[PDB]
């Protein structure tokens, strides 16, 4: 039990760091 | 109605090393080059949509005839998903004449 | 002797080929076994490209005419040795310097050259 | 430093994840794949994607850019791997005797 | 440069291609090898080129699996030429 | 198709120096560049070995193409043994 919510905890992170705003080029 | 301008080419020697030149004699044939090449992709692109009982050119034979012929594959297109790989339809026939070659091999 | 190596001395018979090692028939059998298995490889290419169960004759035929191309590309044709003869044939020819020894192209395109070697230590 | 410290922890902790690349290898298989397998290959597309981006920074470098990745250095990032035999492609019958 | 300090690694080596033979396919291609480290560096990579498909070739005869004597059959070198550009193709069962 | 790996893309960018906020159109690139390269490493490795996708010839390429994919193929597959000893 202690593996399966501990997983998703590395990733979780992983979207409020990096990638705040969306941006584009031409 | 020219595709290549002499600027845009002269950028891809500059890219490449900032002190190198080109002559008016390599220049001219750097873009005859490119127009030749831009003719030999569409005129074996076309029959390949001609096969597919269409009138568009697609995205998705132009990538067979660089990738099958001049060995580029351009990256930020994207395609569909690949159907599963068939590995080997070998027929009945060929399963029988090559289990006689055996055969008078080993018996 | 299959019937494909029967006919295979029957087809440089009928050329100016009376007299060949018979080396040739095991050959010439190897380049026509290569050459429809490379052109129903991409026969089979084109058909799955137009999403079709079987080979059909179309796919053959542009199988065979888009692959003349680099497999077996031809020397210049006659429309095309005209015209580039007929403007290099309208230039008139130099005069010639009286005396200038060895006469040869710039140094660019010669190969007179030092021609250097390593120092074997 | 401090952005140091977090960029070490985006180099290890990010991974492609295992439920979708299983997804992916078994729709071109067509029956089955191993556990041993998309641990494999969950690993060697992190490599590959660091082949790319270490060496779409040395085209960024070269010219005269900032940080920010344009396309231009990543089509280009595409084409010097290439000519080095990196990216493979199973599609052109290469021929090395004319 | 690291032409130069590789040839330094290559005064204790000698390959098996002899320089008599390399020397001559040397000649048919256009040159006469005045230096004999130049002869030793050509068949040195050509030497390189043979032990990697006869090497490919056995790792395709040792993934099938006989494990006694490996023999050098057309099954297992022409999978082993395609990953270079040597592209055989030898029919069977001539009709 | 719709984009598997637009979020996964943007951490591994970051990992090797790329920035904190990548192009849209950056990410575009190396998303089909992944789909290509499991794709042509599954086409070449269901002929070679046998006509299945056993593990023990995904690691026949990586030797003499580049090294770095082969010793970091052998980092994951001893890692699994000592994380399966320490249960």
């Amino acid at each position: 039990v202690n593996l399966s919510e501990e997983s998703a905890r590395i990733l979780a992170t992983n979207s409020e760091l990096v990638g705040t705003l969306t941006r584009s080029c031409k | 109605n020219q595709v290549l301008t002499k600027k845009k080419l002269q950028d891809l020697v500059r890219e490449v090393d900032p002190n190198e030149q080109l002559d008016e004699d390599v220049e001219e044939m750097l873009l005859q080059i490119a127009d030749d090449f831009i003719e030999s992709v569409v005129t074996a692109a076309c029959q390949l949509a001609r096969h597919r009982k269409s009138s568009t050119l697609e995205v998705k034979d132009v990538q067979l005839h660089l990738e099958r012929q001049w060995n580029m594959w351009i990256p930020g297109f994207g395609s569909e998903e690949i159907r599963p790989y068939k590995k080997a339809c070998t027929t009945e026939a060929h399963k029988q004449r090559m289990a006689l070659i055996r055969k008078t091999t080993k018996k | 002797m299959p019937k494909d190596a029967q006919m295979m001395a029957q087809i440089l018979k009928d050329m100016g080929i009376t007299e060949y090692e018979p080396r040739v028939i095991n050959q010439m059998l190897e380049f026509a076994f290569r050459y429809v298995t490379t052109i129903l490889d991409d026969a089979k290419i084109y058909s799955s490209h137009a999403k079709k169960a079987t080979v059909d004759a179309d796919d053959v035929r542009l199988a065979i005419q888009c692959r003349a191309d680099q497999s077996f590309t031809s020397p210049p044709p006659r429309d095309f040795l005209l015209d580039i003869a007929r403007q290099r044939n309208q230039t008139p020819l130099p005069l010639i310097k009286p005396y200038s020894g060895p006469r040869l192209p710039p140094d660019r395109y010669c190969l007179t050259a030092p021609n250097y070697r390593l120092k074997s230590l | 430093s401090e952005e140091q410290l977090n960029r070490y922890e985006m180099y290890r902790r990010s991974a492609f994840p295992k439920a979708a690349i299983k997804r992916l290898i078994q729709s071109i298989t067509g029956t089955s794949v191993s556990q041993n397998v998309v641990i494999a290959m969950s690993g060697i597309s992190k490599v590959f994607v660091g082949e790319v981006v270490e060496e779409a920074l040395d085209v960024c470098e070269k010219w005269g850019e900032m940080p920010p990745l344009q396309p231009k250095h990543m089509r280009e990032a595409v084409r010097r791997l290439k000519s080095k035999g990196q990216i493979p492609n199973s599609k052109h019958k290469k021929i090395i005797f004319f | 440069t690291p032409l130069v300090d590789f040839l330094m690694q290559l005064e204790d080596y000698t390959p098996t291609i002899p320089d008599a033979v390399t020397g001559y396919y040397l000649n048919r291609a256009g040159f006469e090898a005045s230096d004999p480290r130049i002869i030793r560096l050509i068949s040195l990579a050509a030497q390189k080129f043979i032990s990697d498909i006869a090497n490919d070739a056995l790792q395709h005869c040792k993934m099938k699996g006989k494990d006694r004597k490996y023999t050098l059959t057309m099954e297992d070198l022409t999978p082993a030429l395609s990953e270079y550009g040597i592209n055989v193709k030898k029919p069977h069962y001539f009709t | 198709r719709k984009r598997l790996f637009s979020k996964e893309l943007r951490c591994m960018m970051y990992g090797f120096g790329d920035d904190q906020n990548p192009y849209t159109e950056s990410v575009d690139i190396l998303e089909d560049l992944v789909i290509e390269f499991i794709t042509e490493m599954t086409h070449k490795a269901m002929s070679i070995g046998r006509q299945g996708r056993v593990q023990v010839e995904d690691i026949v390429f990586l030797i003499r193409k580049d090294p770095r994919k082969f010793a970091r193929v052998k980092d994951l597959l001893t890692m699994n043994e000592e994380l399966k000893r320490a249960r």
